């Protein structure tokens, strides 16, 4: 479930920016998108563990 | 010029010309400006006609209405998943094999 | 089986992946 | 004819050293267990993203984009006492060579000479830097794990497209591979030489090695990458409108309505060519946010509102977001 | 004089004014570009004729040439580490002693 949250981005799809915004232009977005996903899926794994 | 991405039929975009619909091979689909990877195949969901296009617990793409021709197809991705190997000890001899 | 492992199993109830247990 | 490659193609990433020490580094490299070229031809060669050559007597390269006088290109030649490196506009022949009496070819730096033994070379060019490696090995291509030595780097900083090659006279054969980026693991020695080098991009076993930094593997099951099919067509279905959206009337108007009372207008349910916008002169805009200018037909959308006036010229950048 | 930019990479620089070398002390080098401060001493190793600075697996400069003299050096961080205290308490007495 939140895995498709746009986590402050502009969208929440995960392959639809590559074609609406520029990739130059989309970088920030794309850094902050990974280093949520990496939050949570940190957060997942010491939960796990 | 002001736009949107709001939850709403496709209006006005680009004049290219569309392609014959495939089944049972899983490629790229541009249905209305939704982006996914996935394999087309004929849907048993059937439900009143008054909804777009559908969602599922994942919140991901599995039902789509083309609204050239309307009828309901499946969304499901093809293989995925880790890959591992079955090997002896390098000192010994060089026979491995793919698990999938 | 025996009966009453049997009534307990009857009882007792996309890129991630789910191994098998060994 | 095609010969395969079995151990020739790995360099030097950089000017480092590491004692005996594990590493695995993504760069141009020549792919193992692929087959190379073998020339016995008396042309014109493409050239890739890093281009292998060998040869076993035989001197001169050629070097450019169109191997003419309205671009730049590289001439180098090493006869017996020096090597000259040119950079300029010059015209060539089609298959131009050499006669030490007469020369038949048609900044400066000079260095040492490069001078049974095998010759073989690797030009690589990216970043504006025109890389030379270059190592002589004595001993049909040999059997055996061998380090090509780097040589002197010129930052020539100019795109390279096409290549050939020279004849020496007092046709002959050469050998000429290609590369692709991928992953290696290189080890060092304790002198730091590098020893030993795998791919792990053509075998399980090999990969299996590339994910656990070592050659020696034990018993057990490895998780090393991702299996996965890739997609073969793409497939575009578009709502079957043809009804020629009603841009060149909002655009192509004699009048526009005043800034503090601006009219809206809706464009919908029309096919939306994103092509003659540019016939309007030059313009000050399409610096675009949220949406990429470059890319305007591919995404659809819907509900667009035009608005039309006029701004000052020294506040065009204020129509912005914050 | 004429200055053209952005048309070819750096091929004339101005001067550099570097310094003479010292020993057995952890100050800042600019080796290279190099940036750290570490203890300068005479090695044992050889390097091939080509390399400048080498590494280790922990990725930090270790070693490095000299640009101006032929004699390969080290880089070694000079004395580093937390401070610990011994104290019987303020109750008995006031006297400490410091831990290095
Ligand atoms: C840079 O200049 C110094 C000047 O001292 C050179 O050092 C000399 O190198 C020669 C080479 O055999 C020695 O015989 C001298 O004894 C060195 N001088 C001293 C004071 O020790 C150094 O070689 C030069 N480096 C380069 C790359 O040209
Ligand atoms: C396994 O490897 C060791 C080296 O560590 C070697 O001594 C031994 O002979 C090998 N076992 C074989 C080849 O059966
Ligand atoms: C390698 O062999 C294949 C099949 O014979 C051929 O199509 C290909 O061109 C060869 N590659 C080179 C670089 O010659
Ligand atoms: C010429 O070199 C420039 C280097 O910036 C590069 O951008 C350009 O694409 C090259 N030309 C061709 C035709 O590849
Ligand atoms: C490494 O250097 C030492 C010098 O002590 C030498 O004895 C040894 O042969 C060298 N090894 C190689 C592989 O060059
Ligand atoms: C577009 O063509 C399809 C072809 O089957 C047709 O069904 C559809 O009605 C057409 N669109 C319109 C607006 O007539």
């Amino acid at each position: 479930k939140q895995l498709s949250s746009k986590f402050g981005a502009i969208s929440s799809v995960l392959n639809d920016i590559l074609s609406r915004l520029d990739p130059p232009e989309a970088e920030v977005q794309i850094d902050r998108l990974i280093t949520g996903r990496l939050q949570s899926l940190q957060t997942y794994v010491t939960q796990q563990l | 010029l002001s736009f949107e991405l709001l939850h709403a039929p496709a209006t006005v975009c680009g004049p290219k010309k569309s392609t014959n619909l495939v089944k049972n091979k899983c490629v790229n689909f541009n249905f209305n400006g939704l982006t996914g990877t996935g394999v087309l195949t004929e849907s048993n969901k059937k439900f009143l006609p008054f909804q777009q296009f559908g969602r599922d617990i994942a919140d991901t793409t599995d039902a789509v209405r083309d609204p050239q021709t309307l009828e309901i197809l499946d969304i499901t991705p093809c293989s995925f998943g880790g890959v591992s190997v079955i090997t002896p000890g390098t000192n010994t001899s060089n026979q491995v094999a793919v698990l999938y | 089986r025996s009966p009453i492992e049997d009534l307990l199993f009857n009882k007792v109830t996309n890129g991630l992946t789910v191994l098998p247990p060994l | 004819s095609y010969t395969n490659s079995f151990t020739r193609g790995v360099y030097y990433p950089d000017k480092v050293f590491r004692s005996s020490v594990l590493h695995s580094t993504q760069d141009l490299f020549l792919p193992f267990f692929s087959n190379v070229t073998w020339f016995h031809a008396i042309p014109v060669l493409p050239f890739n993203d890093g281009v292998y050559f060998a040869s076993t007597i035989i001197r001169g390269w050629i070097f450019g984009t169109t191997l003419d006088s309205k671009t730049q290109s590289l001439l180098i030649v090493n006869n017996a006492t020096n090597v000259v490196i040119k950079v300029c506009e010059f015209q060539f022949c089609n298959d131009p060579f050499l006669d030490e009496s007469e020369f038949r070819v048609y900044f400066e730096y000079v260095s040492q000479p490069f001078l049974k033994n095998l010759r073989e070379f690797v030009f690589k060019n990216i970043d504006g830097y025109f890389k030379i490696y270059s190592k002589h090995t004595p001993i049909d291509l040999p059997q055996g794990f061998s380090a090509l030595e780097p040589l002197v780097d010129l930052p020539i900083g100019i795109n390279i497209t096409r290549f050939q090659t020279l004849l020496a006279l007092h046709a002959a054969a050469y050998y000429v591979g290609y590369l692709q980026p991928r992953t290696f693991l290189l080890k060092y020695n304790e002198n730091g030489t590098i020893t030993d080098a795998v791919d792990c991009a053509l075998d399980p076993l090999s990969e299996t090695k590339c994910t656990l930094k070592s050659f020696t593997v034990e018993k057990g099951i490895y998780q090393t990458s991702n299996f996965r099919v890739q997609p073969t067509e793409s497939i575009v279905r578009f709502p079957n409108i043809t009804n020629l959206c009603p841009f060149d009337e909002v655009f192509n108007a004699t009048r526009f309505a005043s800034v503090y009372a601006w009219n809206r207008k809706r464009i919908s349910n029309c096919v939306a060519d994103y092509s003659v916008l540019y016939n309007f002169a030059p313009f000050f805009a399409f610096k675009c946010y949220g949406v990429s200018p470059t890319k305007l037909n591919d995404l659809c959308f819907t509900n667009v509102y035009a608005d039309s006036f006029v701004i000052r010229g020294n506040e065009v950048s204020q129509i912005a977001p914050g």
